[PDB]
């Protein structure tokens, strides 16, 4: 996947995380993407390797 | 938990003892059986 220049490898599906309106990424603790919101359509998905 | 499924994506893992809690409680009750 690619989105907004940031590309990654891994499974995506509907995510329920509750997200700010103005936010835009999810980091872990590892400063590991986890989760994001698609930029065409306003929602949520999670990201796993 | 967060720490541990964190680490398991990474590639660290943790095996489980070949003897289990268990039969670990069944040696101490022959060790203690015999000597009473």
């Amino acid at each position: 996947f690619n989105f907004n220049g940031l590309t990654g490898t891994g499974v995506l599906t509907e995510s329920n995380k509750k997200f700010l309106p103005f936010q835009q990424f999810g980091r872990d603790i590892a400063d590991t993407t986890d989760a994001v919101r698609d930029p065409q359509t306003l929602e949520i998905l999670d990201i796993t390797p | 938990r967060d720490l541990i499924c964190a680490q398991k994506f990474n590639g660290l893992n943790v095996l489980p003892p070949l003897l289990t809690d268990e039969m670990i409680a069944q040696y101490t009750s022959a060790l203690l059986a015999g000597t009473i």
